[PDB]
RNA sequence: AUGUCUAGAGUCUGAUAGAGGAAGUUAGAAUUUCUGGUGUAAGGGUGGAAUCUGUUGAUAUCAGAAAGAAUACCGGAGGCGAAGGCGAACUUCUGGGUCAAGACUGACGCUGAGUCACGAAAGCGUAGGGAGCAAACAGGAUUAGAUACCCUGGUAGUCUACGCUGUAAACGAUGCACACUUGGUGUUAACUAAAAGUUAGUACCGAAGCUAACGUGUUAAGUGUGCCGCCUGGGGAGUAUG
């Protein structure tokens, strides 16, 4: 199967469903995928996601947002970690994505934290991914 | 418009006077643009016919 | 493609063959 | 492995080397252990291409149960008989059930 | 059957191969009932001179009492004791056991196994090593051992690895290819046996060495171009010659195609048509 | 062929109950009965290519299985491999 | 083996307008110019496909024609 | 490191399509040769000729016999297989795929350096076979010349069994696997009585996107990743040497 990415397939997926201009896109659920997922609704990127059933399997239904314009509000969200290439960083070398206008996400000791958090707790770890 | 579809049975070269319409008048086997055929028919259809001219049931060339 | 890179190619090829039939044989 | 056979085959003309090359068949079947035979008579009719000389010959059908390995020895076997002339033996149909 | 290959441990044995006797019931000394000792022949007449030339001494052999000819055996079941080998010629021998208690020796044919049970005469079953008359014999069946002559014996097709054609039947006769190639008329009441000889890789073989061809009781041959002028009609060799002349054999008759058949034959009304080259 | 009784016959022998065929020694011992039957049939029919491609196939697929299995449940593996005669 | 029984009434023209026509119906003298010198099972099969693009282009072409209009 | 689950992947059950492979049998058309009739001066061939064949009876036509190779029609915007490839008919042996609530195992998977297996055609070794076709080669023509294109012949080879060689424009010039991303028109198989739709394939056109352009476009060359192979100006050169 070799899936590779619980996180990429996730990101592949609502890439896709929001630069097509779909209204909702349904994805597999998981711990960190609702942490992503969480994170994206504090910020403001997704409207809200909710918990559902198909033959027996859990899936989450994400509502994707636009402007009045249909300009999607995720602009470009792409992984920065994975399998063949791990990348951490400390809490001093967080990169700040796009001048803060975009958001980085982290997974760390204290959970997956966004790197505004990261940063005003004082803690790094592995660069999940980009967004803005 | 597949003839074996309608009458709902199926090639056997046992049946060979009903597979005499569907050969030319010295032998050859018509294609499916022609008699309006279904495809699996088609290929049954052929293979029955082999299976008769080689039971001399059918002509291979009239003399 | 234009071609004649695959004649010079070919024509190379054919020298080496006809080097390699000539130096056969002997010893 | 039994199986469910079916066969044709063709004989020559007159009645008794009929019957006769027929029995010798049926009896061929019985000694290679042959179940469930049962026989179509199709009738005797002109063939359009000649066959070992003859030109008309009469049709049988022959569907009966016999396991796997005999086959190569029957078959064999058959062509010992003068007067079967030509023959095929199938598995079953492809039946739409 | 097979061939049994040797590594080159002298320079003889690089090409040595012989047989692998897998195929023969082995361990075998030969029935003592039919067998007898005999002289080895090197090609001498009773006159004492030499009539062919080239034949010496090699292995001392026993000779075994082979029956070509099992027509006085009809219908009479017999068993097979075992496959031996015969140095007397190159096919194999079975021993057939009979039903009355006679024993007999006849051509291994190809495939069969001890324990078989074989028959002979009109009534037999077609099976490989029964004997038949031809009338029986169906068309497309490849037989061996053929009998020239009422009550003669199988003179034809004999060594191993042979078979001949059955093609057609008609009147007194039947054509039947032998393994020349020529089509040949035969008289219909003469008998056969079915099926191949067995032992055919005994062609395979490479010899390896001149002492082997000693065994086989060849002695050497001497080129005529070796030879003087009175010796042979090639001599002459001041130096390689080629003979200088159209090639003969040592007695002056032409060796390069010309053909030694009688002209006017009496079996000429029996052949369809001669081998090919 | 292997029939539908020896396979049920093996599925009986080897699973849990009459149920199980899903089960890695009952994967592993149908494996090896169309094996044995396959290399039986390749020594006969030398110049049958698919056949052994399907072969090796299914060799690939029991050492597949055997590695799972031995990681998994080891004793249970030795066990195993010792009543099918697969060597080590 | 392609016949036409001429009648006792019937006009020797039509009778081989007749025959021509069940000749072009069997298609022998096709087959015949077919086989008339070997060609490679390559060459056909690139002749069939250059044929059907040929038709398809030619379709397009025609209905393109017949909306321009 | 030890467990748990079933949605991935497998086993079992049922259904089903198919030139998938190997072995053993059989068939007819056509061609060539041979034999026997009828019959006479041409046949054959090209842009045009000639070589050649034929008065020792050609070609043409009728009948019979023999051998070899290949399977018209079905037959295609098909089908199957990993690829090469696989089409007269039958049996035996045997590989793979697809569908489903229809239960079982519970991540058992993806890719894969060496290695192994297979691998069109040509070629090689051993032993057969040899109709037709046909390198080399011969003759006749075209030409200044024709070691060719054309014509008449013709040996290997083409075929079979076994053992080697492991190369192709071996191509979709596009490695494999998974998760996603508007449609139009046909077609194959299955489920459904059938339409009608779905699923798994297989073709054409085409929106967005991508592309240096050509084009590609749910069978991506689109959006993502896993692993392997490979590229770093041309000639020298896939040469020299090992
Ligand atoms: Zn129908």
């Amino acid at each position: 199967m070799a899936i590779t990415y619980s996180i990429g397939d996730m990101l592949t997926k609502l890439r896709n469903a929001s630069r097509v201009g779909h209204g909702s896109v349904d994805l597999k659920m998981s711990n960190m995928n609702k942490s992503i997922l969480n994170i994206l609704k504090e910020e403001g990127y997704i409207k809200d996601f909710n918990f559902l059933e198909k033959k027996g399997i859990a899936f989450i239904r994400v509502l994707l947002k636009y402007d009045n314009k249909r300009n999607p509000v995720i602009n470009k969200i792409d992984a920065i970690s994975t399998p063949g290439r791990k990348i951490y960083s400390s809490y001093r070398n967080m990169p700040r994505i796009k001048n803060g206008y975009g958001i980085l996400i982290i997974s760390s000791s204290q959970g997956v934290i966004t790197g505004k958090e990261a940063k005003d707790k004082k803690i790094g770890g592995e660069l999940i991914c980009s967004v803005w | 418009s597949c003839k074996f579809c309608d009458s709902g049975k199926h090639p056997d070269y046992k049946d060979f006077d009903f597979l005499k319409k569907f050969i030319t008048e010295q032998g050859k086997i018509l294609p499916k643009r022609i008699t309006g055929t279904s495809a699996k028919h088609q290929r049954r259809l052929a293979l029955e016919i082999k299976r008769a001219r080689y039971m001399a049931l059918l002509p291979f060339v009239k003399k | 493609p234009c071609g004649r890179k695959r004649k010079l190619k070919k024509i190379s090829t054919h020298k080496r063959k006809k080097k390699r039939r000539k130096n056969r044989h002997k010893k | 492995m039994i199986k469910r056979y079916e066969a044709c085959f063709l004989f020559k003309s007159e009645e008794i080397e009929y019957k006769g090359s027929l029995e010798e068949v049926k009896k061929s079947l019985e000694f290679f252990g042959a179940t469930d035979v049962v026989s179509n008579f199709i009738g005797e009719r002109a063939l359009e291409y000649p066959i070992k000389k003859q030109a008309r010959g009469r049709y049988e059908i022959i569907e009966f149960s016999m396991e796997g390995n005999n086959l190569k020895e029957f078959e064999s076997r058959l062509k010992l008989i003068r007067n079967l002339l030509r023959y095929m033996i199938l598995v079953k149909i492809v039946r739409k059930i | 059957m097979g061939i049994k290959t040797y590594k080159p441990k002298t320079s003889s044995l690089r090409y040595k191969t012989t047989l692998s006797f897998d195929d023969l019931s082995k361990g075998n000394d030969p029935l003592k009932s039919l067998t007898k000792g005999k002289k080895f022949k090197s090609g001498r007449d009773s006159s004492g001179r030499i009539s062919i030339r080239r034949r010496g001494g090699g292995h001392k052999r026993k000779y075994r009492l082979i029956d070509f000819n099992r027509r006085d055996k009809f219908s009479i079941p017999a068993r097979v004791a075992s496959i031996e080998y015969d140095p007397n010629r190159s096919a194999n021998i079975a021993l057939l056991v009979y039903k009355d208690g006679e024993k007999r020796y006849i051509i291994s044919p190809k495939g069969i196994k001890v324990g078989d049970v074989l028959e002979s005469g009109p009534n037999a079953p077609i099976k490989i090593g029964n004997a038949l008359p031809l009338e029986n014999i169906p068309i497309g069946r490849t037989v061996h051992n053929i009998e020239l002559n009422v009550g003669k014996g199988g003179q034809l097709i004999r060594s191993a690895g042979g078979y001949a054609m059955i093609l057609a039947s008609d009147g007194n006769y039947v054509t039947v290819k032998l393994s020349s190639g020529e089509m040949r008329l035969i008289f219909k009441k003469c008998i056969a046996t079915i099926g191949e000889i067995g032992n055919e890789d005994y062609a395979n073989i490479s010899i390896g060495k001149a002492g082997k061809s000693r065994w086989l009781g060849r002695r050497p041959k001497v080129r005529g171009v070796a030879m003087n002028p009175v010796d042979h009609p090639h001599g002459g060799g001041e130096g390689k010659t080629s003979g200088g002349r159209h090639p003969v054999s040592p007695w002056g008759q032409p060796t390069k195609g010309y053909k030694t058949r009688k002209k006017k034959r009496y079996s000429d009304k029996f052949i369809i048509k001669r081998r090919n080259k | 062929m292997i029939d539908k009784k020896q396979k049920q016959k093996i599925v009986s022998e080897f699973g849990k109950n009459e149920s199980d065929t899903g089960s890695v020694g009952v994967q592993i011992a149908l494996i090896t009965g169309r094996i044995k039957y396959l290399t039986e049939h390749l020594k006969i029919n030398k110049k049958d290519h698919s056949s052994k491609r399907g072969l090796l196939k299914l060799v690939g697929q029991r050492r597949s299985l055997l590695r799972y299995y031995q990681k998994k449940d080891l004793e249970a593996y030795r066990m195993l491999i010792s009543k099918l005669g697969l060597r080590k | 083996m392609v016949t036409v029984t001429v009648d006792k009434n019937e006009n020797l023209e039509k009778a081989l307008k007749r025959f021509k026509r069940m000749i072009e119906k069997e298609a022998i003298i096709r087959e015949w110019k077919r086989r008339e010198y070997y060609e490679k099972p390559s060459t056909i099969r690139v002749k069939k496909e250059k044929a059907f693009k040929r038709k398809q282009a030619k379709k397009v072409r025609k209905l393109k024609q017949k909306t321009n209009r």
